[PDB]
Parts: structure tokens; C-alpha cells; sequence
């Protein structure tokens, strides 16, 4: 998915947010890896994406 | 004259009292109350406390 | 403004609280429930659960 | 920073959902308390140091 730059800490077990509880929740015993990277070249428009 | 039997009672009740007092110890955590830890922290750090 | 990150000014604000050692005056929009007597209930009195 | 501003918070009902509703906050790091459980805990000694 695509989220804000400050919300990449919220994709974690037991984390706090709006997207954490209303959009995507991770279990407390989650194992794996989160990969977060900037997409300003592709997912941004000068008129507003 | 009856100091032996009384000493047995004064051991046993004292030990129970000490065990009850050990519930008021933080043991290196933020609080000695489990409900405070549950109501104050996210579950990943609630694991540690 | 011509400098990059690492020397840009950040506005930093620290919120400090205390826990349960004093009467409380500030908390959230959670609405009160009526009071019950002589019944096994779980209660939340000023953050104390 | 040498004359940092310390503001009292008392006798108010604080909605901390509006912290997350509008948020330019790049760093949001809480030490002794959960951020989403801030709406469930009743406080005094609240200070804002800017």
C-alpha cells in the first residue's frame, strides 16, 4: 500500500494510528519485514496526486 | 513458655505477609500494578514490563 | 533554508505527565457510565482500571 | 532552546485525536505511555515545553 512518510512507523505490531486500527492491523505475534521507500518521483504530481 | 508454637505461627504468617509485600515491588518495571501497565502501554512493551 | 537536513531547525515540544500519584484534571472525550453498587464490574476510575 | 517555553495544562478536557487528525509531526516518540491509550488515561502534571 501507499501511506505517508510519518505513518511508516505505524505499520508494526501493537502500533498506534488511524491506518493501524481502521485500515491495516498487524497481529502481535507478527514475523516478517517491512519495506518502506519514498515514491516522490512516481506517486506524486505537481497538481496533486 | 509457649514460645515455640507461637514462633512457628510467627514464621508462617510473616512469610505470607512478606509474599504479599512482594506484590508492591516494581522489579525494574515502570509500575507494580499490572492494570496500570496494560492501560498505559502498547502490547510490545507490555511484554517487557 | 538552503541547508539540508541535519542542520535545519526543528520545532521540538515535550509533553510531560504524571501517573496516578495525584488527583487528575485532564483526559479524553470518553463518556461517563452510571454507577453500580454490589455488582462485579470492571471499572475505569480516572485511568485506573 | 535556552529559554524554552513551559506551559501549564490543567482543568480541561483534551482530545488527542486531533493530534493525529492534523499532523505535521515528523517525530512522535512517547517514552512511558502508549500514544493510542492517551485518550483513556486521566492526567495531571501536564506540561508543554516548546
Amino acid at each position: 500500500f501507499v501511506i505517508r512518510g510519518n505513518e511508516v512507523s505505524q505499520i508494526a505490531p501493537g502500533q498506534t494510528g488511524n491506518i493501524a486500527d481502521y485500515n491495516y492491523k498487524l497481529p502481535d505475534d507478527f514475523t516478517g519485514c517491512v519495506i518502506a521507500w519514498n515514491s516522490n518521483k512516481l506517486d506524486s504530481k505537481v497538481g496533486g496526486n | 513458655a509457649l514460645g515455640k508454637l507461637q514462633d512457628v505461627v510467627n514464621h508462617n504468617a510473616q512469610a505470607l505477609n512478606t509474599l504479599v509485600k512482594q506484590l508492591s515491588s516494581k522489579f525494574g518495571a515502570i509500575s507494580s500494578v499490572l492494570n496500570d501497565i496494560l492501560s498505559r502501554l502498547d502490547p510490545p512493551e507490555a511484554e517487557v514490563q | 533554508p538552503t541547508y539540508g537536513v541535519g542542520h535545519q531547525p526543528y520545532r521540538v515540544v515535550v509533553l510531560s505527565f504524571e501517573l496516578l500519584h495525584a488527583p487528575a484534571t485532564v483526559c479524553g472525550p470518553k463518556k461517563s457510565t452510571n454507577l453500580v453498587k454490589n455488582k462485579c464490574v470492571n471499572f475505569n476510575f480516572n485511568g485506573l482500571t | 532552546v535556552y529559554a524554552w517555553n513551559r506551559k501549564r495544562i490543567s482543568n480541561c478536557v483534551a482530545d488527542y485525536s486531533v493530534l493525529y487528525n492534523f499532523a505535521p509531526f515528523f517525530a512522535f516518540k512517547c517514552y512511558g505511555v502508549s500514544p493510542t491509550k492517551l485518550n483513556d488515561l486521566c492526567f495531571t502534571n501536564v506540561y508543554a515545553d516548546s
